[PDB]
């Protein structure tokens, strides 16, 4: 009406420019207040003619329009005001952590990771033994996640841990996490009292209780060590899970001293111990794979 | 670690808040201690006492409701008396058993001079306690908020 422009160069960057048969008009859009030729950054919420936002929502100005931004969990539909909508369904309204579950509440969306995890909705640092069955809390990169220990375990091939290996000196302060024994390091944790000065350590440690059945879950079990003329003077707790393929994974934890080391039983994947001498008669007995 | 009230209200692993309903004297004179033995109302336990050793403190105790405006007193924590509202963190309490153990807290609240009438109304919040837990294992710092409400009215006679 008063802002007929000779050229598009007369429209300020806060106004849109329309070429209608090379006739230029500068009409600033809602969110800018003026006569059209020149408009300033001012919310359309207080123009002549006013604004039409919902009372609960707060009238705000956006780059290109003024807008009515409801409290979160609700979005504006023109003509209806704040309409109920699950913002957790829209990836432009909810930016939850990938493991966290968005829940819709009045006035916000809230990212809630499932029950059992310890976090503020963004970083749920779980604790080992809190996960559902088949999974346990392990680190991945820089965060804690629940994963199957049968694929996240480490492996050890320390032949020094065999119960007859008395020579040497060790300290298991470096063992933490899930581990597996392979090769000459044995098939499974030792299940019996091991004499002192064996397993290349000063005081040997052994599992008290037997390994569980295949595909049994994580069960806490006890563990003992032998020193002086007494065996299992001190008692600890460890966890063992059985895995597909016929192997076990173990929660190895540092000991209270620096002369304690876990022993392992020989793998004995042979019915006859032909790795022993033919002059050292193999004793093929149930539960006692040995030669004498 | 998990805690529960005498009335059964519990807070899971992770922290949170719970409502603790307590009985109070229906009348207390000026100069006499109102005694709120909260050791019978709040119980906690150790979930894995074989290794981790947990330490529990009262980080802040503050008066609310009728106690904040018509009473003054002290809080007896672990046998020792401290000002109420609290101005310092209380010593650590060791919890080393799966068997639930009392939280050793008792309030000794003496009314101030009053024109008379009901000073504490039923259903009003009389105290808020922030339980702080630490250990010697890692950076566990969980907050257990205890909202203390009066079951009955407390008359303070003129005096
Ligand atoms: C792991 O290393 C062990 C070396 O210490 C080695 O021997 C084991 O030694 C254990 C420590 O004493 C022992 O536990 C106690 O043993 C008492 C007697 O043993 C019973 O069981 C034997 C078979 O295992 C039998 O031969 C015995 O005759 C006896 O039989 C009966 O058993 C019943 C139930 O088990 C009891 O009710 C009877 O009392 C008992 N006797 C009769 C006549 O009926 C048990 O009395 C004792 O019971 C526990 O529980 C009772 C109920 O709650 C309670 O009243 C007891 O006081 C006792 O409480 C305490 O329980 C703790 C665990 O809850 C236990 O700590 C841990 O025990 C583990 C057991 O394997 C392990 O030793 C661990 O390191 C310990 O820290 C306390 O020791 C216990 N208190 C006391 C004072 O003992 C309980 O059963 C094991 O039985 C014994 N196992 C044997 C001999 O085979 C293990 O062999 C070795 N495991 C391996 C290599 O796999
Ligand atoms: C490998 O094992 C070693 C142990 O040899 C482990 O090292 C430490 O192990 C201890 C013991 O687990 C850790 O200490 C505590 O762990 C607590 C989490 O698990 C314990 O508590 C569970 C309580 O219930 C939770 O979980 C269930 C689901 O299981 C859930 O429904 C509940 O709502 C709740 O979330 C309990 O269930 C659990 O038992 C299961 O898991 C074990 C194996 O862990 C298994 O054997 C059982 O059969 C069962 O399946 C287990 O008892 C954790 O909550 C706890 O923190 C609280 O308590 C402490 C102590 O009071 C407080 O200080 C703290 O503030 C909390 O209140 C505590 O953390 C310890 O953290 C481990 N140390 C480290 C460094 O991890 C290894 O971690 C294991 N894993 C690896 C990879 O090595
Ligand atoms: C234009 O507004 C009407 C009514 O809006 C009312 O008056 C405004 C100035 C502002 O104060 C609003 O908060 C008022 O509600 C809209 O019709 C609906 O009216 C009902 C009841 O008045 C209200 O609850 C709804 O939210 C309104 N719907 C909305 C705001 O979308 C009308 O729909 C508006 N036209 C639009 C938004 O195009
Ligand atoms: C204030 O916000 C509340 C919720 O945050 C709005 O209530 C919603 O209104 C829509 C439209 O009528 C309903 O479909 C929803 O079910 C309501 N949700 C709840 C939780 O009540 C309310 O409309 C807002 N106030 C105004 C004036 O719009």
């Amino acid at each position: 009406d008063t802002s007929e422009a000779r050229w598009c160069s007369e429209c300020h960057s806060n106004a849109t420019c329309t070429e209608d048969e090379a006739v230029t008009t500068c009409t600033c859009q809602e969110g800018f207040t003026g006569d059209g030729l020149t408009c300033v950054d001012l919310d359309e919420c207080a123009i002549p003619g006013a604004h039409n936002c919902s009372a609960n929502s707060s009238c705000v100005n956006t780059p290109g329009s003024f807008s009515c931004v409801c409290p979160e969990g609700f979005r504006l539909s023109p003509g209806l005001g704040c309409t109920d909508v699950d913002e957790c369904a829209e990836p432009g309204l909810s930016h939850c952590h990938a493991l966290a579950t968005c829940v819709n509440v009045v006035g916000s969306y809230l990212c809630v990771c499932p029950a059992g995890y310890r976090g503020d909705g963004w970083h749920c640092e779980c604790s080992p033994g809190s996960c559902g069955p088949g999974l346990d809390c392990v680190p991945e990169g820089d965060a804690l996640v629940c994963a199957d220990p049968c694929q996240a375990h480490r492996t050890l091939d320390e032949y020094w841990r065999s119960t007859e290996y008395g020579e040497g000196y060790a300290c298991d302060t470096d063992l933490r996490g899930w581990y597996r024994f392979v090769g000459q390091g044995g098939a499974r944790m030792a299940e019996t009292c091991v004499p002192v000065l064996r397993c290349n350590t000063a005081a040997p440690m052994w599992l008290n209780g037997t390994h569980p059945s295949s595909d049994e879950g994580i069960v806490s079990r006890k563990a003992c060590a032998h020193w002086s003329g007494h065996c299992c003077l001190w008692d600890a707790s460890v966890q063992v899970k059985a895995c597909a393929g016929g192997y076990y994974v173990y929660n190895l934890t540092a000991p209270p001293e620096c002369h304690l080391a876990y022993c392992t039983d020989p793998s004995s994947v042979e019915g006859t111990c032909e790795e022993c001498s033919i002059d050292e008669d193999c004793k093929s007995n149930n539960g006692r794979w040995h030669c004498q | 670690f998990a805690c529960k009230t005498a009335n059964g209200t519990a807070i899971p692993i992770g922290g949170g808040s719970a409502n603790v309903y307590v009985n109070l004297a229906p009348v207390v004179n000026v100069g006499q201690n109102l005694v709120v033995d909260l050791s019978t109302q709040i119980f906690c336990h150790n979930d894995y006492p074989e290794t981790i050793t947990d330490y529990v403190t009262l980080q802040r105790g503050a008066a609310y409701g009728g106690v904040l405006s018509s009473f003054s007193g002290t809080v007896k924590y672990n046998g020792s008396s401290y000002p109420f509202p609290t101005t310092s963190e209380t010593p650590r309490v060791v919890y080393n058993s799966r068997t639930d153990k009392p939280w050793p807290v008792a309030l000794y609240l003496t009314p101030v001079s009053s024109a008379g009438g009901v000073a504490i109304k039923a259903g009003s919040l009389i105290a808020v306690l922030i339980l702080r837990q630490t250990n010697n294992y890692n950076s566990d710092d969980f907050q257990f908020v205890w909202n203390i409400y009066a079951n009955n009215d407390v008359v303070v006679p003129t005096g």
